């Protein structure tokens, strides 16, 4: 699940 | 010579009565068996619950004939202001006695006082306490006591059943209903006693406690007797209202009861209850119009709210014959639910007032008239419980007020409902004139009123039984049939209730009358039980009476689906009011009743059905109906396998499909339907026929009913919404046949050939099927098509036209006054991008037109049948109603004209053509047929909040938006803690109620309401009251509503004083321009108000009215001037490429092309230069913005704390969101920019503006690491507890890396650790899977 702008995941 | 006691006689009994005082010695019948009376000199009367035994000075006696005595009791007590003279009659018929209170006589009063005024020892309750009417020892053979008293839960039976022994001991144990039986006699006791005492389980009052019988023991020599007396009786009963007001209100009735003796009635060679109870039909008391509650198959709900007119009366007509065709003419009962003023939760408690916009008291009568030729019964749904200020009812005497002085207020929706002070309304006489109001409208048309809420208390805290009988009686009066909401309401008079019928709702333990004693006696009166629902269990696990299982498919509750609601009628409906024509004669083995809930004693039997549960019924024909469970284990299959016999033979067979729609059953059945529609009396030979239902489908044969059995063939229809369809000769061998049939297809059987259901679609609308119900065929017979295109009646719910290519569908209108002015509006749903068209001519000569491009508008409206819920096409509807104005011509001929353009091969949707007399003239259009001018005071609106319509801002529901009524003083500002005015000019205005912060769109003009030409410009003006400041906004768009694509001018505060609203409007490139309403993100200020007084205060409502749209003169220009604009807009924004999205150039390169093509097209005008530079203005104005708008983005992304104030000071928008929803907030957190994040909540930021995937700048802050930014973010308002689209809240994301300050200034704030996401996973769970033991050491 993605959750910034950028090509961070979580 | 002198005798202490008389005899009264008929031919089926004796009885000896007391000379002293009216008791019964004891009954005797032609066969030899006794019954007894009271055998104890007990001479008790109690009044106003003062016990005075009597003397024999006290008692005169006449014997007026063998059938008939007389007494005068004198019933004095000094003491207690007790001076009273009561005559009481003792009569005899056949096995029944009857002791009626004829006469009572007060010393101490001339009366109630004029005006229901307080009666000074006044005579209030009377009973004979211990009177022992009829009784029973335990030195009898088999005596047994077997009582009711109600419950509303599956679980719990509402029945007694023990044996009377020397060890009973009881002491006015008060119940609903009373049985005793003892050597070889039964008898029931009687009484119209208001009393309200012992229960098993009720939600509610509203005479759901009514207990009629007392039980006694006392010693009869060494035996114990166990008497029936009747329960206290109210005679002058003395109120107070909610003000402190007192009044002596005089009896509903004036006390009776009786008994009945009972032998072996149902000859199964035992005497108990049941043969009590067949005796008990005699003298028990019947609600008013029981006797057609069988022929009522088809109940549902008819639908109208907010001013919308979803369901107007003529339409509800037509849903009657579509119904009938279906059910091959099966009773109706439909019940109106908005009949009166804007709708439903409008105009309570005005009874008399019937929407104006559904056709008014003419049309209601018209679908009343017609609609009983088709068996259907029509009932309204009323209020004595809230009422609205709007409602001319509405004054300070009706006002229901609490201890401290203040109003008692109701819900918030659509207006603030107030609590009606229910002491008053019936002691006043408001009430009973308010349904005189509407029984002069309706006269003799109507057949039952639905009583809402009564029970609930919000009227008082009583509504008690003496209440509901008042209630219950002022509506029979009028001939009206009673109907009520709660299934434990109202069990004297009721002949429906709506929480009984509807088994979804309320849960178990707040249903329909669970009693075997209550559903023997009553089942063929009353819609009052519990049906199969084996979610609830007990009483809810397969009935074998069945029991009314509602499904409606006219709005209520957005309940739309045709097809489900005739598929339940013949699942559980049909079966349930077959049961319904027979009466219960026998009933054993019943598996609810055991010796642990006080049923020791009841009716058992294991040579009935192997000792499993069986009903016996039968009617006055003397046929038989067996009704037999298979089990009486629920463990075993068994339990919910019925068979049903019709005189000795199987007319069903199998398992119901669950009630609560979890399982499909195997049941078939071929039910004998010998009655007609009306009265249910039996049809001739030729008439007569059967229903066939299998669950599965398939092959099954059955043996045909007596009369059947010497055919050779029988004619079987398949039912359809079109009537009897694919006929079939079915051979006839032994009496017997075979059906192949269809999963749960309903088909009839008859004798014979059977002639079609004659119906004449949409009876005074002006045109034949008006709503497209009449098939394929409507096309050829009613409606005439022409062109090269398409035109079909589609869908398989609610059936609509649809056009594709070059097609014209015309019909002649007819019955219209000539001279006389007329709106025609019809449902239009256009998916393609030709003009869709609805046109009046005058032989070749067009009175008025009106036409739609592509839609642009879904139809969020809950209530009606084409909602954005129901699928028009790819999952949504863009139906909304398309007007044309005009005089009817002198010369009589008029003809409508539904068309199609285009040669597109998409699809354009029309639905419901509505003729309608309409005194609206507000619209103005110039020498070309376009727009000069538009006004509405919304004085005339034929239906909704029209050129307006209803936006997506709660999704498809019963929208808190629609046309707001005066009422003064009550409906303006400074009534009550009210600051706003409902209306600001006239009579009506449109009102927005409560739907802040939604930051998104409540209302738009939509282009076939409203065109704006393109290029044109417009001078748009409304008077307005707005709540707060800012919370309102106007609404500027092109095309279908997207955020971020409208422009926005926050409207101030206007509260109690109207303000004056005006912009000016330049019509789009596509003609798709359109204006309407915006809420914000921005809060109300409710200014210290608390509790109701913030929504009845109006701190949060917007009202509009005065609307005047006018095209307006331009400055002219060259074609110069033009080409010239299109090279500066195009120096600026050509190389602007690759900055704004691709969704942003290609708005900007059609708006481009459209311009030139004006400009540069052979033969422009002044009028097309001016258009074509006025469209490049907007233009620039619009691409300004989204620059600025983008560059806000990169400067609270990029940390440059200066450029965000500039661009904030020069225009860009603080709530601007990227593709994927990020706020310049959203930015500002991630990114790590404390300064920025503070400028730009300062300016105004939504702090709680999610973005895609649902996460809020708290959830960026809280994952990324900033504690900075998440203290200022929960400081300004921050949602703590905000979840995202996979519930996971900020909590979740501080745990994931090991930012323990973070999670303790969430924690401090409110963070609840119990939060679990989509996984079930809380903060706990993702800190211990990331190897962070520091974190779970906290919680
Ligand atoms: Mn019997
Ligand atoms: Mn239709
Ligand atoms: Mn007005
Ligand atoms: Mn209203």
């Amino acid at each position: 699940i993605h959750i910034g702008p950028g090509r961070a995941f979580y | 010579s002198m005798v202490a006691c008389e005899t009264l006689k008929t031919k089926k009994m004796e009885v000896q009565i007391k000379k002293n005082f009216p008791s019964v010695l004891q009954y005797t019948m032609t066969d030899g068996k006794v019954m007894y009376g009271q055998s104890k000199d007990v001479r008790t009367v109690e009044i106003n619950g003062t016990n005075i035994e009597l003397g024999d000075d006290d008692v005169t006696f006449k014997k007026v004939s063998d059938t008939e005595a007389t007494y005068t009791l004198k019933v004095k007590d000094e003491a207690k202001k007790i001076d009273a003279v009561i005559t009481v009659q003792i009569t005899v018929k056949a096995n029944q006695l009857h002791l009626n209170v004829t006469k009572i006589k007060n010393n101490l009063s001339e009366g109630i006082p004029e005006g229901n005024g307080v009666e000074e020892n006044a005579i209030q309750t009377l009973s004979f306490p211990n009177q022992s009417l009829v009784s029973v020892r335990s030195s009898q053979e088999n005596a047994q006591f077997t009582g009711a008293r109600m419950s509303s839960n599956t679980q719990k039976p509402g029945d007694t059943n023990f044996a009377v022994t020397e060890d009973t001991n009881v002491t006015d144990s008060d119940y609903t209903y009373g049985f005793i039986s003892g050597a070889g006699l039964s008898a029931g006791l009687w009484s119209n006693s208001e009393h309200d005492g012992t229960y098993v389980a009720a939600p509610v009052r509203g005479g759901s406690q009514n207990t009629r019988v007392y039980a006694t023991t006392q010693q009869t020599g060494d035996a114990t007797s166990l008497g029936l007396a009747s329960a206290p009786w109210y005679y002058h009963r003395t109120v107070t209202d909610s003000k402190g007001k007192k009044y002596t209100v005089a009896e509903t009735a004036l006390p009776q009861m009786a008994v009945a003796i009972a032998g072996d009635e149902n000859e199964d060679g035992a005497v108990n209850w049941q043969d009590g109870a067949i005796a008990y039909r005699d003298i028990m008391n019947n609600p008013y119009k029981s006797e057609e509650v069988p022929e009522l198959v088809a109940w549902r709900i008819a639908m109208n709210f907010g001013s919308q007119a979803q369901n107007p009366f003529l339409t509800t007509l037509d849903n009657v014959k579509k119904v009938a065709l279906n059910t091959d003419g099966l009773g109706q009962s439909v019940l109106l639910k908005g009949y009166g003023n804007e709708g439903h939760d409008s105009g309570h408690p005005d009874y008399g007032d019937i929407g104006q916009r559904l056709g008014g008291a003419d049309d209601m009568n018209t679908m009343m008239e017609e609609g009983s030729k088709y068996g259907a019964r029509f009932g309204v749904h009323v209020n004595a419980s809230e009422m609205y200020p709007e409602a001319k009812a509405f004054s300070e005497d009706m006002v229901r007020r609490n201890s401290a002085g203040g109003l008692s207020y109701g819900w918030n929706w659509l207006d603030q409902g107030v609590g009606i002070d229910g002491i008053y309304d019936l002691a006043s006489g408001s009430r009973v004139s308010r349904f005189a109001d509407l029984s002069k409208e309706v006269g003799d048309n109507m057949d039952f009123i639905y009583l809402d809420v009564w029970g609930n208390l919000t009227s008082s805290g009583s509504e008690d039984s003496w209440e509901t009988r008042k209630m219950s009686k002022m509506i029979n009066d009028n001939g009206w049939r009673m109907t009520t909401e709660w299934g434990s309401g109202n069990e004297y008079d009721s002949t429906f209730q709506h929480w009984a019928a509807d088994l979804t709702y309320g849960g178990y333990t707040s249903k329909g009358e669970n009693s075997e004693v209550m559903r023997f006696l009553r089942n063929h009166q009353k819609d009052s039980w519990v049906g199969d629902y084996p979610q609830y269990g007990g009483a809810a696990n397969a009935p074998l009476l069945g029991g009314y299982n509602m499904k409606d498919f006219e709005g209520w509750q957005g309940r739309n689906d045709y097809a489900a609601y005739i598929k339940n009628l013949y699942t559980h409906d049909v079966s349930t009011k077959f049961i319904q024509h027979f009466k219960v004669t026998r009933w054993v083995n019943n598996p609810l009743l055991t010796a642990d809930n006080g049923n020791a004693a009841a009716v058992s039997d294991p040579n009935t059905n192997n000792g499993n549960e069986q009903i016996t019924l039968k009617d006055s024909n003397g046929n038989v109906v067996v009704v037999s469970r298979g089990s009486n284990d629920t463990s075993s299959a068994a339990y919910r396998q019925r068979t049903i016999t019709f005189n000795g033979v199987k007319v069903a067979s199998g398992v119901v499909s669950a009630g609560d729609g979890s399982a499909t059953g195997d049941e078939s059945y071929l039910l004998p339907w010998m009655w007609d529609s009306f009265t249910g009396k039996l049809v001739k030979d030729s008439e007569q026929k059967l229903y066939h239902w299998n669950t599965k489908g398939g092959t099954t044969t059955w043996t045909l009913p007596d009369s059947w059995k010497n055919l050779s063939s029988v004619k079987v229809y398949q039912l359809t919404d079109q009537g009897k369809t694919n006929e079939q000769t079915v051979a006839v061998s032994g009496g017997k046949v075979t059906l192949t049939a269809d999963a749960e297809t309903p088909y009839v059987v008859y004798k014979g050939e059977a002639k079609q259901i004659q119906v004449n679609w949409s009876e005074g609308m002006h045109v034949v099927d008006a709503g497209f119900n009449g098939g394929s065929n409507t096309l050829t017979d009613n409606w005439t098509v022409s062109g090269s295109g398409k035109a079909e009646v589609e869908g398989d719910n609610n059936a609509m036209l649809r056009l594709t290519g070059k097609v014209d569908v015309s019909q002649r209108l007819t019955d219209l006054k000539a001279g006389q002015k007329y709106a025609l509006y019809v449902g239009v749903d256009n998916r393609s991008t030709g003009d869709a068209s609805v046109t009046v001519t005058s032989g070749g000569k067009v009175l008025a037109t009106n036409s739609t491009g592509k839609s642009i508008a879904k139809n969020y409206i809950k209530a009606y049948g084409h909602n954005t819920n129901s699928n028009t096409e790819n999952g949504s509807s863009y139906f909304q109603n398309m007007y044309v104005f005009f005089t009817a011509p002198e010369n009589g001929d008029a003809t409508v004209t539904l068309s199609h353009k285009s040669t597109d091969g998409a699809h354009t949707y029309f639905d419901d053509v509505r003729i309608v007399e309409n005194q609206y003239s507000g619209i103005t259009y110039e020498k070309d047929g376009t727009l000069k001018s538009l006004t509405n005071g919304f004085e005339n609106n034929a239906q909704g909040i029209w050129p307006f319509v209803v936006s997506g801002s709660e999704g498809v529901e019963d929208n808190r938006i629609h046309l707001s009524e005066l009422h003064a003083p009550f409906t303006r500002a400074g009534w009550d803690v009210k600051k706003m005015d409902d209306v600001l000019d006239g009579t009506w205005s449109v009102k927005v109620n409560g739907l802040t912060q939604k930051g998104t769109l409540v209302y738009q003009t939509i282009p076939q309401n409203v065109k704006f030409e393109a290029g044109a410009k417009y001078k748009v003006s409304f008077d307005y009251q707005s709540g707060s400041d800012d919370i309102y906004a106007i609404a500027v768009g092109q095309g279908e509503y997207s955020a971020g694509s409208v422009k926005l001018t926050n409207l101030k505060k206007a509260l109690g004083e109207t303000g004056k609203a005006e912009f000016e409007l330049t019509g789009g490139v596509n003609g798709d321009s359109w204006f309407g309403i915006y809420s914000t993100a921005t809060a109300p200020d409710l200014q210290g108000s608390t509790g109701n007084a913030q929504d009845f205060g109006g701190y949060k409502d917007f009202v509009l009215d005065n609307l005047k749209i006018e095209r307006i003169e331009s400055q002219t220009r060259t074609k110069a001037e033009a080409q010239d604009k299109v090279k500066e807009i195009r120096g600026k924004y050509d190389s602007k490429r690759a900055e704004l999205s691709d969704a942003a150039w290609q708005q900007y390169q059609d708006t481009l092309v459209k311009a030139r093509v004006l400009i540069n097209k052979n033969g422009a005008t002044a009028e097309d230069f001016t258009k074509a530079y006025d469209i490049l203005v907007a233009l620039d104005e619009y691409m300004k913005l989204k620059d600025l708008d983008r560059k806000l983005l990169e400067a609270a992304r990029a940390g440059q704390d200066d450029e965000v104030r500039i661009l904030l000071a020069n225009g860009a928008d603080v709530n601007t969101a990227d593709e994927t929803g990020f706020t310049p907030l959203h930015l500002a957190a991630w990114e790590g920019h404390l300064g920025i994040v503070e400028v730009l909540l300062k300016n105004g930021a939504d702090v709680n503006a999610n973005d895609e995937r649902g996460h809020t700048p708290l959830h960026l802050a809280a994952y990324t690491g900033h504690l900075e930014i998440v203290e200022v973010l929960l400081k300004n308002g921050a949602g703590v507890n905000a979840t995202d689209v996979i519930g996971t809240a900020p909590l979740h994301l501080a745990a994931m890396w090991g930012h323990l300050e973070i999670v303790e200034v969430l924690l401090k704030n409110g963070a609840d650790v119990n939060i679990q996401d989509c996984f079930g996973k809380t903060a706990f769970d993702i800190s211990i899977d990331n190897g962070n033991e520091d974190l779970a050491e906290i919680l």
